[PDB]
């Protein structure tokens, strides 16, 4: 088995077609399913795997009471070929609060965080054995994409971010071969907060489009160069902007190199890709809280930041119903690099106080070059009914 | 296996208690049935495991026993009760063994 | 359940005889039918029975060949056959319902006991007309 | 490993032989066991496999209440080998409320349809990655097989349907090469209306029976040509017709063109070959209801549409148990393509009112050239007893 | 893979050392685990496996009810590696009520019995396939070993008996290839009565030891030429013999051609093998019931039907505990073939009233060379305290 | 496949990350897992796998209640990949309550202990097969490491004792190749009681560190040379001893031929390594009770008895929460031989009476020549609230 290179081109995309979805909160009311959050999807050379962090429990379980924590010692790294729910039979592959997953062509690394908040350790998981490790730099919650990190000739890139979460911090990308990390490159370039990036392989390089948690509605953009380790950055053009909170695409703005500072604090994990000057992206429909998702493309809205020209717009989850995180995965074709995603579907605590847990389901939806209708695929677990 | 049933024949006045005993000729465990006939007809079902009665059958009519012997005893013989009774076992497997049957006969002067 | 057979019965040595049964509710269930014989002023005797629903019929070594039970949803009616008879065979015939309704491969009969008897028949044999 | 090109010849076959049984809704009564409906088996060069729609939920779950809606978001397909039930870790392959699985003999291509009834989306699923895409052409329920389609030289073809469920629809043919669409026919000849075809490898060809949910009570063929994507269709002979409802062995009669326009409207999904001027068939044994199911040959039944002389009769479901759809799969034995069927066995709502869901059973007989006896394999479950 | 031949010499045998035990009835008092009965073990070449005959229900279900009856539409042929007990996830194989399955070094046959007690099918599905069938040649029950065949240079041999199981009346012997039924040899040789035949490869042919409803207490022994599948039949010598009823070991007795007449009628499943002019045999410790199991080589015991000079003996379910059938299979060793044994253990109805329902776990014993201790190995659930 | 020889250097160590936690009790309390003691890591040259003694039992069972009891005839040796946790699909491997298993680099080796405390039997099992087996020779509770043993050229060594608890007993080192004992030396050299060894691969030998349960707070080594069959034993020298019970560090001391005598009797199976004259080790945080766990190494102090110079101590489980049994188990990396160890969490009975069984948790650490940071990472579940 070789090396994954992605050195296809992307494929044409005229939207997305629907690919999976794990009912895992419906099955939770009758089977015994893992609490998670913060999931992704990452495919080896055959098949395609779900990813989430588990809470150490069941939902249907007296532990499953304040799930709403986001780091215990408890959090494990789950792994399932995609759409096999979390049952009891799925492997937990590393402890894990914050996490990353990829496959070189060869094997899988998983990047690992745990530990204490002002002193996480992340390990690096390669092949089934731990190759090596880091210590949290700035002791302040070592984090990492919460999506698939990216594999190019065997080197390896994850994003991971230490310091404030409304404020600066030190983010650096580490470059990891079987394991082991071989480089570390400093964020440079105009973003200036940057978290929980979604990357996919945009031959010769990986791109990475992020969370700014502090100053901008507009997501940076991360570039990696494989070969010489360099890294510039920026933010996503287009005035329609895929962060949440933003402003309504009436008043919302953008920049290319700058956080527009509109509701620039606070933030969702999500993704976009360019498809020339053109951008396509997903967002939550609401502006202010996690309500629906959409993507769309928007017409020079790569290259051009006062474009808010919208086209193929579809509903994945209708503003009706909740989302969550979302991210991108590559997956090769027989001729070109494919772009899909995944949308978290959270469910319970804080928002919602008719149970004591907080749980997602996950939706999937890949591109296509084909035509496509209509739909919307929430959660569609029932609260008021099911274990409190 | 075979069933061993004794006396051949026994006398007992009208007001008063019978005891009719079956011997197997190995461990039936509680699997023997009693039956009553009166020489006009077929046989009528008594006694099954080896102590409930079958439905109607009157509670004077009692059974006990296990393993390889058992009794039936009849609390105070009405001119009902005067019969041939059989013992026969219902172990698992054939064939299903009658006793060669006990007689009960009235005493009078 | 009540039980009715046919009438009584007068044959010659090495020829053969027929004996049925009928229920008086409906066609058989799947309890045992079986054939009991009384020896003229002597024991009781079970010669055989069937399932009337599954048709597998069993019976004693001594009457094993010469003896066979035969049912029939459709006249609702268990039959009875006997061949190569002979003074020993003059009898009392009677059918009987068992609590039994399954025979288990491995376990092999429960409840193997008569709940309902026929009125029974009479079968005669003597080398005298 | 090659394409399989099904050129062997049809087995003998003297009637069908027990091959699987589920008994699905019995352990869903101590179990965490999927609802399901429109089940189908197909086989990869080694196995054969299960598959059915689920409804998002188990059956002693909240969320199985009012699933005998047949199209909703939460439907997915279920994937498992033959003879495991769908337990909590059975694998979801797509979204759909509709679908046709086959294997190449490199890879499973999954047909999967959902979204909106009006403007639904086809995806097609090959070697676990989304291939292709089409929505719904004439905007009323795109829907396909609920059945193994045929792949032929590494060319899958499978049979859809969109338009009216009681009036005339547009049926299409889609030629199908490692999940992408290469050619999509016109249905042509004389069916009327096609739905759930059942379909089967007649190398060079591939056959389909299928069900007409309008004029006939006979069933539609379709004839489908793998070189010049040519499309013929016509009905099945025989007197004795193979649809539900239908009229009485005495009072029904066919046509081997036409519609019959004997309790012509509704039917059920089923399956009937050729053994030369001999039609092997299965029906259900009540002629109103999906009561009872019932294999036989009638005798010059493919060709002669006078011909009521049936032989060879089995029952599989006792009449006075609930059948479902059912249809064939095609197994590649030593020197010869055996013929397979499954019968679904819906249990609940709308017809049996003690339990609050509608599930399935499957059973699976295989085509024997040996010799076979009787019996009767219904579902098997007490309503009464079980979750509501 | 090659055909198995099974041509190297048996094993050294000093006794049997413990291998392997399921707990399956004391996992179901806390899981979802299948009702069964009569077990088997077999191996391919790699890896042992359980089967058994599901009653179509999990242990703690309505389902599970009645479970007393040997034969049901529901019952399906369970296969798990040794030692996974039998949970949802567990494939049912086939339709059977009477099974035997094997490998023959390149793929699984199966011999699956269903259908009526008149009426019954035998299923030869090999390679996961429906390869042949055969109908009650005497209309009473067709059954067959309820543990495992043994295939020789790629010809499987299984024994096969309906009616009362009359000699040449009843019982043959199939020889099987690839699935196919190549060849019947009725049964001939002084066995009078054969059933549940325990069979071992004794190369070049088959020896079987089996069980004698109606006029032996001592085995039949039934060998099998697999050249030119001839049969002759005899019983075990020792004068210690191995069915349950029998006389006591002071008053029993046996003979090398004839049944002994001594407590003959009905049986268990059980095993024996020569070791030159020695016998190594199971039995049940009680001589009237299934209680207990022992294990002891009988000195001359093959071959002089006078002997009764036991040694070696090992309790392995200790007089107060339910033992069940018991069956042997063969492992082929780096140098000579091993001896191999299981016992079922019958938990419930009718013996125990504590609960509604009848099933088994297993234990399982390997023939050593070396040495071993004592210990008894029961099933080890406690009725009174667990789901009725 | 080729035999392991581990004949790579020893890892770079500063310390040891986190590597895998099982969070099993957490999830007995909303799904069917395994009651487990004693468990173990040990890996084949792909995957780790995690081992435990099951009782038989699930924890929300009854036979649950008094699993405090350490032999019993239902205790199996349960068999998953590490990370999967003990659901009902998991593979009993063998009968034991004391185990070792190991892989040769070609297949699993399992050596499993069962049957009566005065008359024990040791089964040896390779690649499925039981090869061999021996009695106790003292005829007092037959014992073996509960960890993995080690393989070298396809020679594998396991440390075996019987006899006093807290007393003299007699000691074997037995060789093994392809499963079949083919020597076996005495316990030679000063260690004067020697259980539960935790052994690590030290080309050309293997090397042990071991439980005293009589005379020693220090730990025993065995040197094992797998040449010449030649046995060494001693204690390790660091005055920092790593048994429990022991004295506090400013109170204990040690002796590198004899064990202490300061609080010998009793102990806990624990594990340490050379790291040139240093040694690497694990210990309870707590000096009297199995209360907390820490690593750390101490300058000198394998070849130095006064020496208490600790620095990298690691807090495992802080001293707040139960730890129980340690061992070590050595991963293959591409240039040098890492050390791990896991940690058993013990929870329940004697010491929590909140419940009525005994069950563990897992965590598991590897070796790093990297940097980490701080945490505690203890079982986790609250006893008050779940299954009791
Ligand atoms: C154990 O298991 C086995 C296998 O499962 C069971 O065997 C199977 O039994 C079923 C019974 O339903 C059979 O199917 C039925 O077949 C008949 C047709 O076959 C009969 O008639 C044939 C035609 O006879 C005429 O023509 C020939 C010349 O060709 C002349 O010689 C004749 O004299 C006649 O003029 C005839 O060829 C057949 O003979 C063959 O088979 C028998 C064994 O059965 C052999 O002895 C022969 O040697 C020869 O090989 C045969 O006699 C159909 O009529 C059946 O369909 C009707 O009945 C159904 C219910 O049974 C019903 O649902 C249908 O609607 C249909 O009824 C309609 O038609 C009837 C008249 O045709 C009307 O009376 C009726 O009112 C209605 O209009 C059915 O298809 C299987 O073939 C048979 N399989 C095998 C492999 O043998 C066996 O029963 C089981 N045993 C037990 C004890 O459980
Ligand atoms: C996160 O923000 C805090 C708050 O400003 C930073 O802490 C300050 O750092 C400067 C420079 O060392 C000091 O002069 C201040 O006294 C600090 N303030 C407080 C409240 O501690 C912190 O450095 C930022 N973190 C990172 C990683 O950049
Ligand atoms: C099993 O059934 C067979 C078949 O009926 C019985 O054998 C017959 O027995 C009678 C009386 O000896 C003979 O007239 C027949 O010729 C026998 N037939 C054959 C084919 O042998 C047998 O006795 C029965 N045995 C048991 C124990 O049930
Ligand atoms: C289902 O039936 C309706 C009729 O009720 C079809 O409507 C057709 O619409 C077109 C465009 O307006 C007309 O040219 C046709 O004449 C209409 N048909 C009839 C019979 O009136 C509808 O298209 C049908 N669906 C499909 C897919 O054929
Ligand atoms: C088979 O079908 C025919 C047609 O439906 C039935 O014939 C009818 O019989 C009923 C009385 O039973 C009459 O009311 C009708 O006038 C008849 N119609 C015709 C056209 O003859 C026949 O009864 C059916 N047979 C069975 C057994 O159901
Ligand atoms: C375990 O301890 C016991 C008790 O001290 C030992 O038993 C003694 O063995 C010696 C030598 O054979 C005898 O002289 C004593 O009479 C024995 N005493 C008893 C109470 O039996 C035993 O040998 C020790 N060894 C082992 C291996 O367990
Ligand atoms: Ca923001
Ligand atoms: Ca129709
Ligand atoms: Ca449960
Ligand atoms: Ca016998
Ligand atoms: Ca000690």
């Amino acid at each position: 088995a070789e090396y994954r290179n992605w050195s296809k081109p992307q494929c044409d995309i005229t939207g997305f077609a629907p690919f999976s979805k794990d009912n895992s909160i419906r099955l939770s009311a009758g089977g015994d399913i893992w609490v998670t959050r913060e999931p992704y999807v990452s495919c080896d050379p055959d098949k395609c795997y779900q990813f989430a962090l588990g809470q150490g429990t069941t939902l249907n379980n007296v532990h499953s009471n304040n799930t709403v924590r986001d780091r215990t010692p408890y959090r494990t790294l789950l792994m399932n070929e995609l759409g096999v729910p979390f049952h009891l039979g799925t492997k937990q592959v590393c402890i894990a609060w914050s996490s990353s997953s990829c496959h070189d062509g060869k094997a899988w690394l998983h990047v690992c965080i745990t530990g204490d908040d002002k002193n996480a350790t992340a390990s690096f998981i390669y092949n089934g054995r731990l190759v090596d490790s880091v210590v949290s730099w700035s002791k302040e919650i070592l984090r990492t994409q919460e999506s698939e990190c990216v594999c190019i000739n065997g080197t390896c890139t994850v994003v991971m971010t230490d310091g404030n979460a409304t404020g600066k911090a030190d983010t650096k990308i580490l470059f990891i071969e079987e394991g082991k990390i071989v480089h570390t490159s400093t964020l440079s370039g105009s973003a200036q907060h940057v978290e929980e990036c979604s990357c996919y392989p945009r031959y010769p390089g990986v791109r990475c489009v992020c969370r700014d948690n502090w100053k901008g509605s507009n997501r940076p953009i991360v570039d990696i160069n494989i070969k010489d380790h360099s890294i510039v950055s920026s933010y996503v053009c287009s005035g329609l902007v895929g962060d949440t909170p933003r402003k309504n695409d009436s008043s919302s703005s953008s920049h290319c190199l700058d956080p527009n500072n509109e509701e620039g604090g606070h933030g969702v994990k999500g993704w976009a890709f360019d498809d020339g000057n053109d951008v396509w992206m997903g967002r939550t429909i609401n502006e202010t809280s996690r309500l629906g998702y959409e993507t769309f493309k928007v017409i020079e809205g790569w290259s051009n930041p006062k474009s808010k020209l919208q086209i193929n717009r579809q509903v994945i989850v209708d503003r009706g119903n909740r989302s969550g995180y979302s991210g991108i995965f590559s997956v090769e074709g027989k001729s070109c690099i494919n772009r899909c995603f995944y949308v978290e579907l959270i469910r319970g605590r804080k928002e919602e106080t008719e149970v004591l847990w907080t749980s997602n389901s996950i939706v999937v939806f890949c591109g296509t070059s084909g035509t496509y209708g209509t739909g919307s695929w929430p959660d569609g677990a029932d609260l008021n009914l099911m274990p409190i | 296996i075979v069933m061993t049933q004794s006396p051949a024949t026994l006398s007992v006045s009208p007001g008063e208690r019978a005891t009719l005993s079956c011997r197997a000729s190995q461990s039936v465990g509680s699997s023997l049935v009693w039956y009553q006939q009166k020489p006009g007809q077929a046989p009528r079902l008594l006694i099954y495991g080896a102590s409930t009665r079958a439905t109607g059958v009157p509670a004077r009519f009692s059974g006990s026993g296990s393993g390889t012997e058992f009794t039936l005893t009849i609390s105070s013989l009405q001119s009902e009760d005067f019969a041939v009774y059989y013992c026969q076992h219902y172990n698992n497997w054939p064939p299903w063994t009658f006793g060669q049957g006990t007689k009960v006969e009235i005493k009078r002067t | 359940v009540q039980l009715v057979q046919s009438g009584a019965e007068v044959k010659r040595p090495g020829s053969s005889v027929k004996v049925s049964c009928k229920p008086s509710g409906g066609t058989f269930s799947n309890n045992v039918i079986s054939w009991v014989r009384q020896a003229p002023g002597q024991g009781l005797e079970w010669m055989g029975g069937i399932i009337p629903t599954s048709g597998i019929a069993n019976y004693a070594q001594k009457f094993q060949g010469r003896v066979a039970i035969i049912a029939d949803k459709s006249t609702s009616t268990v039959y009875m056959a006997l061949s190569s008879l002979r003074s020993e065979d003059s009898a009392v015939y009677f059918c009987a319902r068992a609590r039994s309704d399954y025979f288990n491969r491995d376990l092999g009969w429960e409840d193997y006991y008569f709940e309902n008897w026929g009125q029974g028949t009479l079968v005669t044999v003597s080398s005298a007309s």
